[PDB]
């Protein structure tokens, strides 16, 4: 019998499909050892090689720090 | 710079690679149509993209994969469907009339015929990297051209690339149910070129999904659709260490050097956890202890063989998601006490590691839920022996008889191939029993 | 004019390394831009040391960073300090060594060897007075293991008249995670014990268990394992670098410690570690630090001296403190662990003091310890090793590279004389004289 | 930290646990969704990584016509759908049905979802098996989920709730075959085991609740009730808490005689709640007279081996002392002469709680006692002249032979309800 | 300098100590935080014997607390004084014993005690000049009996010219809550006759007597009852802490009251206990202490000296007060009672005096007794015991862990022995 209360009201928007989940790697993304550079608002866990390609075989791209 | 090229041939080779490329593009931003609706204007830094597609200065990503068949009717689906912009027009290698489930019709026949073609075309892609990791081929045993043509083209391509990784995914027959009945001809007569002429061997079997997808993902009848799927999962659980960054990474030859403890044995089994439906995943924690058990369990199996009566031989593990190194070392410590499953005694520590921080994506229309974790395993087994003498049966008890051997005798080869290819097998049968012995 | 020149090998090593340039810019109060900004003078009066001058008052650090796979290279570029190391000093294969230790020693690692020592020559031979050289790595690996041996080998016949350091992760049985570790192990000990003046076995297992019942910590993360690796290893040369009671360089911590040229495989620790929760319940003073350091919790290798003997020992403090608590606590304890301590050598604890204690803390210590119960890990390595290469198992992967089978037997051979020979001192009568 | 993984087994298994779960979920504050509108309750519910609890139980029955109404009514959201397990085409009160047939095929699925429970517990206290002897699933799968439980699990905890069959009235015929041939399997593979009796209950809720017309469902809450007393000190504090194994070291003078007795005081209605003396004194005077008994036997034939007394609520050591020395002293109770302190006692803060719709009442103190008795041999005694007087022409025997069971099965059963028998008396057998 | 290293053991072990921690706080002046705060000089001058110094002027107490269930812990750890002690000096193990002296002593206990010898020497070398230890525990439970004796067994020969007491809570025939209880406490007098300096016989069943025909306490809980033992408990170490015009630590208590290595049986009680009612109409008077205290109800045991012999008797004094009258009404208590004390030891009787009294009491006094009445106790678990085992009854518990049927009857006769030991001064 009695009143049942329902679901908690999301605090914030919530999408799947787009939304990536939160992460103790995703929370500490900058200070992590191992994680190459941030230049992606999606995701920064996707591969940089800016600084590992040969001055030949190259595009130009942007180097870290510059 | 790291990439590899994947191959397609037959009809499963196709439907497995549209299952399979689609997951590729959700999973770097990329449209049908082939642009990136990401970095419009800045923001190349990411290329994680590098490794399955090539950028064009128009922004087109096209994939560096081929589809090789002998029967037009299921290539012009892909040239009409809703990813018609996106492949190259001549990477969909298409022939005239399919070998209808014959190994010398599309070895000795017809598939002396489109082989240059292909062969171009891989120099054309083969030419085009800078770096190349491995070929992927996907094949089915059963049918003429996935054993056929295949087996011509695993030949050449070691002629050519000597050193080159080749990774095989393998539609194996399975044991009770099936679809033609020439497969054990068909299936049996191409153990040559996945003994000498694969450097990596993942067999599947249809039935073994089939109880997977219908007690796990509670939908009562799933079709071929939600099959590769699953399969296509696993390749890009594989690839996931090349592609997104990581603490621990793990190359082709990373595992290779780990699962392959002799030339003779690189016949690993692959499984995956979690596969739950949303429903499930609203009511079952989820951790990383209780999806490491779930890879050892043998009714998650992929392959319809039990590992209780083998013995493990080398096991690998990737992780994707937030899977910390604490909980990897707490968990593979509790598999260690456990007595159910048994190692053998020449390798002490059988375990190798690799960790990704990118979680594994969604496709709308999917049936698997989208979580956090997730796991995907390749261990060797000696309970792959149980799984070749049950098909090593049905040849012997169809050969006896002398059927359908008048189909493979007039294409042109000798009748001599039956007694070699069985002769061949049994000493690997009898290879995989001596390995296992403590 | 003492300039240590710190060698990085392997993914592994370039976790640590990059750690360990953070730790001490800190302590020397350097900004990742490159720049001074401290508060007092005597930080920029011994800095040559480990940093070098630049333009425009920028101190660039004297290590150089060597890797077989470019993925870990952009990683420790683009990290949280990674913009003070100078470009050039980045090497960097395409290929990776595949965990495999022939690749890294034999074929792989033959070609990159040329341009490493090249940086390697280039960056020593600008000292005004070298002190001796420094690596760290990871012998679990094909990279770390497989190279960084080589480097050893090269640099030794080059420069003999050097100090050489390495910090080598030694492979744990529980945790481990490669299953060709036993490969790779014990076909690079026997570099280590020939050509190398100071080996430190540091293990992950130790670090796991400090960081889990020490620091009662959450979520040991690699560079929460990284910063106690970084904190002995700063510790052991800071009477280098800042002025004290009494000063102790690394050479003369090598002297007092190694009696026979075989023997230099030593256990490091790090005294003053507190939990969140425990902190403010306990009172910072000389013998709380002696208890800390001794206790078999602290090693960080997977040794237990119950085992065995200590043969000898160090102490290094930091901090303005008056040392007849460091002259007493270590007498203490001699006294009274007389089983422990083997009589055949007399009061075989070193002492050093220095003033300047790390940022934040009034007062620590750090420890190095030789002892005889090192030699259970090479018998663990042993016996993995001979229960799998009996079988041939994994054979071909390192007999296609070149090499021949009697090199594992020598392998063999070189091992079970190291741990024989470990095991005669152990139980030897002092007062007694032989043939000789 | 502390885990028992409950099972249920048999229709009587799902009525009682549908009656224990919901006294589980109101006394926690559990909506049955599984949301929360503190760890005590961790010994029960799983935590999720969606915020819900999920109860550490397993139904198994081989009728899908009682777990459909599971499935269907208020709990639905609760259970996590793979703990329902259920099988086909029954058993029909079958010893043999149950144990050689039928339970052979689902047993594989139950011991399956018993190891993905059984990981997750760091430390698990014992299984708890509540089931009927009546009924073929509760006979038959018992027997055979006992011995594959002994194999897999080393010494781990087993309680059992069961229930035997009625003196006077019952459901079926073949009712000896089943109680027997499980009796026989259960003193080897069992570490506890209870008792309760229908016809008792019938008797305690007519003459004490004021309720004339009862059904399962108020039965059911009475042991409902006991079972929640049994796991009260380990949900909660108390003054003395006790664990199961405390009990279970503490009530079996030999590893032959594991039969206590459970029952319950006070039992009284809302009327005559108001009006009684709810002392410590007044709830463990009623434990010892035979009208509140829950098993059909009295103890004044028998003697008391050795007691166990779990106090709930409002008690006070103190007050609990001087009610034992009373008891001690008067002559309706008989102790054994090498047993000069049979008593164990526990002591938990929180009062029980109560369910809208039921029998009971704002009760501040209660007593469980859990008595080791010389009385229980007429209960055996008498089922042994039932079941010999029916084999003795045969009758229904061909309805067990015909599923692979040898005909040696019965007589050797019979050796062993004589040899416990005679086990059994010299323990009653003074000095 | 002199230091006490006390030790909790079990259940009653540890609420025993959470309220005697409570009461010496409050004695020296501490907070529940920890700090200082004090109105004189000389409660300063002597915490080292039980405190240790921390940082910022905090005091965390020298004492290690023992269970094998987390279940008492966390209560101990969550009452008002909790938050004093170090967490690294709780120790705990994830199963528990049960009330089984075997499970603590061989199976279960063996691989606790590597961590609790670890952490008792860790702060046991940090002193200057160890004084002693000091153990209580219950022998009605196998958690801190089957261990507690372990630890005894352990520590003896790892310290041997120390000096430890123990605070036994000696089990009782009408509050005998457990079934195998004569088993635990059979077993461990055994153990505690041959490797204790000096032994308290504390019973449930003399405090419920003193709360009930002297305090008038309607609801007698377990605090009220820890807080009336340990009221003797701080009131036995008061010279070491305070000064007094005559002085007396432990050892010198121990010269005087062991006469005989296995005669250190002693039972306590404690002097000045008043109603409220009563305590308006007491006059706080020296006889009035002896008077109150000699009387045999007031006593802390199961046993009556009437019945036996006043082998021993110390007494300990709290507050400034003339000595006179403390030598006057002793030796008139012990010249006209001829009859109780034992003919062959003159001057049965030793006095200490301490300056300091007990917070918000003007003067008080503490009292150790040997006596042949202890015999009495031991035969009555004894003849239990001998009731019990012969039927073999709860064998299977104890012979299918480890342990073979002679312990049992070597238990049995080193008791027998004892108790002959004890008769022998009833008449000699
Ligand atoms: N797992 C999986 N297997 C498939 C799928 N589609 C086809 N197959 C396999 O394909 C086999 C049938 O033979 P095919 O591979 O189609 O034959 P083919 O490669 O086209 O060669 P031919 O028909 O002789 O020209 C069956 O045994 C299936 O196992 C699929 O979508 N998923
Ligand atoms: N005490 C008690 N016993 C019950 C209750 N409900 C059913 N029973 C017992 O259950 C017995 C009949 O077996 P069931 O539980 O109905 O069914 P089953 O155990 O699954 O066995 P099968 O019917 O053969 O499948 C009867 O003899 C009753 O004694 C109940 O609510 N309380
Ligand atoms: N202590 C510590 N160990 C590490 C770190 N990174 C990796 N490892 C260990 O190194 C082992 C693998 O070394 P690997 O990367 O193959 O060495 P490499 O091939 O020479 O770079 C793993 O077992 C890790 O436990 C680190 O930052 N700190
Ligand atoms: N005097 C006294 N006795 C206690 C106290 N707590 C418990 N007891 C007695 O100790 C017995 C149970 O002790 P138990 O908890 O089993 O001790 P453990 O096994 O060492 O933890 C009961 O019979 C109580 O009478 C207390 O605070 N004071
Ligand atoms: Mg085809
Ligand atoms: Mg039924």
């Amino acid at each position: 019998e009695l009143a049942q209360a329902g679901t908690p009201a999301p605090t914030k928007p919530h999408d799947y499909r787009q939304e990536q989940p939160e992460t103790f790697w995703i929370q500490r993304a900058p200070q992590l050892p191992g994680v190459s550079n941030i230049r992606t608002l999606d995701t920064p866990f996707r591969k940089n090689c800016s600084f590992s390609t040969p001055v030949p075989l190259s595009l130009g791209k942007l180097l870290p720090y510059e | 710079m790291r990439e590899c090229i994947s191959i397609h041939v037959g009809q499963a080779g196709v439907q497995i690679g549209n299952a399979c490329w689609e997951l590729y593009c959700l999973e770097h931003g990329i449209q049908p149509d082939g642009q990136m609706p990401s970095d419009k204007t800045i923001g190349g830094g990411d290329d994680s993209f590098n490794t399955f597609f090539s950028e064009t200065g128009a922004g087109k990503h096209v994939p560096r994969a081929v589809f090789v068949d002998l029967e037009p009717t299921v290539i012009d689906e892909v040239r009409t469907g809703t990813y018609r912009q996106l492949f190259h027009p001549e990477q969909l290698i298409t022939g005239k009339e399919d070998a209808a489930n014959n190994y010398a019709r599309g070895h000795y026949t017809i598939g002396k015929e489109i082989i240059d073609l292909v062969l171009d075309r891989i120099r054309k892609l083969a030419d085009q990297c800078t770096g190349l990791q491995g070929f992927l081929v996907f094949h089915s045993f059963g049918g003429g051209t996935g054993s056929g043509f295949t087996s011509l083209l695993m030949e050449r391509l070691s002629v050519d690339y000597g050193k080159k990784s080749k990774l095989e995914f393998s539609i194996y027959p399975a044991p009770q149910v099936s679809t033609a009945v020439v497969e054990p001809y068909n299936s049996i007569l191409t153990t040559h070129t996945t003994l000498e002429h694969s450097d990596c061997a993942f067999m599947v079997d249809n039935e073994a999904i089939y109880d997977i997808c219908r007690r796990n993902l509670d939908i009562e009848r799933p079709t071929y659709t939600n099959l590769n799927r699953l399969i296509g999962q696993i390749v890009s659980s594989i690839t996931a260490s090349l592609r997104f960054d990581g603490a621990l990474n793990v190359d082709l030859t990373e595992f290779q050097t780990n699962l392959v403890p002799y030339p003779r044995i690189h016949f690993p089994l692959a499984t995956y956890a979690p596969v739950i439906s949303a429903e499930k995943a609203y009511h079952e924690q989820l951790s990383v202890a209780e999806i490491t058990n779930a890879c050892f369990e043998p009714a998650n199996q992929m392959v319809k063989c039990d590992p209780r009566h083998g013995k493990y031989m080398a096991c690998c593990l990737l992780y994707r998601g937030d899977v910390v190194p604490k909980d990897v070392n707490a968990a593979i410590a509790t598999i260690k006490t456990k007595r159910t499953i048994q190692f053998v005694d020449w390798c002490p520590t059988g375990f190798k590691v690799g960790i990704n921080y990118q979680p594994p994506t969604v496709v709308p229309g999917g049936d698997l839920a989208k979580v956090q974790r997730a796991v995907c395993m390749l261990s060797n087994t000696t309970a792959i022996a149980e799984a070749w003498a049950r098909l090593d049966h049905k040849f012997d008890l169809m050969y006896a008889k002398r059927a359908f051997v008048h189909w493979y005798v007039g294409e042109g080869m000798e009748e001599g191939e039956f007694s070699e290819a069985r002769e061949d097998m049994a000493a690997l049968e009898k290879d995989y029993e001596e390995v296992g012995v403590d | 004019m003492r300039e240590i020149v710190h060698l990085q090998a392997g993914q592994c090593g370039n976790q640590i390394g990059a750690k360990f340039w953070e730790v001490i810019s800190d302590e020397h109060g350097i900004d990742p831009t490159g720049t001074y900004h401290g508060d007092s003078d005597l930080q920029l009066e011994r800095i040559n040391v480990y940093y070098n001058e630049a333009t425009g008052g920028k101190y660039v650090p004297r290590a150089v960073l060597v890797d077989l796979e470019p993925g870990t290279m952009d990683s420790v570029r683009s990290g949280p300090f990674g913009q003070i190391f100078r470009p050039d000093n980045f090497v960097f294969g395409q290929s990776g060594a595949g965990n495999n230790w022939a690749k890294g020693h034999y074929t792989e690692g033959a070609e990159l060897v040329d341009s490493v020592l090249d940086v390697v020559r280039k960056e020593a031979e600008s000292c005004d007075c070298l002190q001796g050289f420094q690596l760290t790595h990871s012998l679990g690996g094909g990279t770390g293991s497989g190279m960084g041996t080589l480097l050893i080998s090269k640099i030794r016949e080059e420069y003999p008249d050097r100090i050489m350091n390495t910090f080598s992760v030694v492979p744990s049985p529980k945790v481990s995670d490669t299953v060709v570790e036993p490969y790779n192990a014990t076909l690079s000990v026997h570099q280590l014990v020939e050509n190398t003046d100071e080996t430190y076995c540091i293990d992950n297992e130790a670090l796991y268990d400090i960081c889990f019942r020490t620091l009662k910590l959450t979520t040991p993360t690699y560079g929460d394992l990284n910063h106690l690796v970084s904190a002995t290893m700063s510790g052991v040369t800071t009477c280098l670098r800042f002025p004290g009671q009494l000063n102790a360089d690394l050479r003369k911590l090598a002297v007092n410690m190694v009696p026979f040229p075989r023997l230099h495989f030593f256990m490091p620790g790090f005294a003053p570690l507190t939990s969140r929760g425990s902190q403010q319940y306990r009172a910072l003073t000389v013998p709380e630090l002696t208890q800390q350091m001794f206790d078999a919790k602290n090693m960080m290798a997977a040794c237990d001296p119950r085992h065995g003997r200590y043969l000898t020992v160090a102490a290094v403090f930091r901090g303005r403190m008056s040392m007849k608590e460091v002259d007493e606590q270590m007498l203490n304890v001699q006294n009274k662990n007389s089983s422990y301590f083997v009589e055949w050598i007399p009061n075989n604890v070193k002492t050093a003091v220095c003033d300047i204690p790390p940022r934040g803390l009034k007062m620590s210590a750090t420890f190095i310890g030789n002892s005889t119960a090192i030699q259970e890990l090479f018998k663990r390595i042993s016996e993995q090793f001979t229960a799998m290469f009996r079988r041939k198992a994994f054979l071909h992967w390192y007999t296609g590279e070149g090499m021949d089978e009697m090199e594992f037997t020598e392998a063999e051979s070189n091992m079970n004389d190291l741990v024989s020979e470990y095991q005669q001192y152990q139980d030897a009568t002092a007062e007694e004289e032989g043939e000789f």
